[PDB]
């Protein structure tokens, strides 16, 4: 559910 | 498989991949490129993190969907397929480890390239950790931690809190330790002391690097808003 | 390399493959099922359409993206990329027409199957035609067109105006017009027969019914509101 | 650009 590094 | 393709003509078709978003194609022209044995510039390292992210994030989200399904279910075939994905999953990773351990990692001098290399490590044996289950999840775990923690130690004493890099780094550092290591305040801890040094430097930066490092203190921030 | 495994257990892990949007293993899994020589039912029927439709999907949105940076240029990458998934793509296609010549067709008597399996021919053919340039490219042509016209004969005589199957092979049946055969007239003009013998037998049909033929005659009117 | 049948 949480944010990785993503673009 | 890509040994008589020139280096630069693999790159060129990683780039390719990515507009046609053929990612596992990207992926191997990647691994092709690293094979020539000479260290990649900033953009390859980005085409090379690219690709392979794209690559086991699909295998990732496959992963979820089976092993909930199979959950639900606890014959064999939800099982059966859920480790051959399980499998597949397992394979890339240990390809892009076995690129950064042969020989990307101990080639890469500058904060910025072995910092990058690191956390990919990082990165791939968390993958590994996700569905881990045998004898060796420890291990994982403690290997994924370990590269995590030697690219902090680079990024803090190299590069600026505002660094993209350091950044993303931290973001995914303070992800390893809620997700894998069960640390929560550990990873809140992180997520709000990386933000707020970074949030102290902003002002020396330029507009687009600004934009660059604002991006990314904004998932920072998405997670702290879903942790606490 | 599906030879081992149950028809029902392919059948069951293509729908898993599915549900993880995992088309190519859905599509292999399709192929497998197919290869135990038995007829297949309606839903195995669409299990294997869609597997395939969202492969050579992905294909043809590469092969244009690319095909389109191609044109643009005119070294040999770009050219060279794009004939490695034109060919990826064509054995793709040729792979579906050789489980339907092997022998799905010729098994199939009742309307709904052999209908389906000669849309499915076009439809491959077609794709086919999207990236044919030699001495065979006609011969595709009208081999596209010679299967969607068999089921469009089949069709005609032997299912309702509403029926989703001919529906669905007459908005092909017309791309194909529009964007194969430059007949744009006679695209819109069978979009137009097609979605008006529909409306006047929509009275006939309960809600469900209803629902699965306007979503197709959506897509005929959207297609004609393009057109003209 | 035209749309063939889809889901
Ligand atoms: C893991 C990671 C963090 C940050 C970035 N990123 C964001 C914006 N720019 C960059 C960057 C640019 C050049 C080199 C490294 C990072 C990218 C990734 C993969
Ligand atoms: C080519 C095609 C046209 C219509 C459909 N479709 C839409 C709604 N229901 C169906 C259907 C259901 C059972 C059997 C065949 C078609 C699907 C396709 C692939
Ligand atoms: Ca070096
Ligand atoms: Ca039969
Ligand atoms: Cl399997
Ligand atoms: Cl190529």
């Amino acid at each position: 559910r949480p944010s990785s590094w993503r673009q | 498989a890509m040994g008589s393709m020139e280096r630069a003509s693999l790159i060129q078709k990683a780039k390719l991949a990515e507009q046609a978003e053929r990612y596992e194609d990207m992926a191997a022209f990647m691994k092709g490129a690293v094979e020539k044995g000479e260290e990649l510039s900033c953009e390859e390292r980005n085409l090379l993190s690219v690709a392979y992210k794209n690559v086991v994030g699909g295998q990732r989200a496959a992963w979820r969907v089976l092993s909930s399904i199979e959950q639900k279910s606890n014959g064999p075939e939800v099982r059966e397929y859920r480790e051959k994905v399980e499998t597949e999953l397992q394979g890339v990773c240990d390809t892009v480890l076995g690129l950064l351990d042969s020989h990307l990692i101990k080639e890469a001098g500058d904060a910025e390239s072995r910092v990058f290399y690191l956390k990919m490590k990082g990165d791939y044996y968390r993958y590994l950790a996700e569905v881990a289950t045998g004898d060796d999840k420890k291990r994982i775990i403690d290997s994924a931690r370990s590269a995590y923690q030697e690219a902090m130690d680079i990024s803090k004493k190299e590069m600026p809190p505002t660094n993209p890099i350091r950044l993303g780094l931290a973001l995914n550092f303070s992800v390893f330790h809620y997700e894998i290591a069960n640390s929560p305040e550990e990873a809140i801890s992180l997520a709000k002391t990386t933000f707020d040094e970074a949030m102290a430097d902003l002002h020396t930066l330029s507009e687009d690097s600004y934009k660059d490092s604002t991006l990314i203190m904004q998932l920072l921030r998405d997670n702290l808003t879903l942790w606490t």
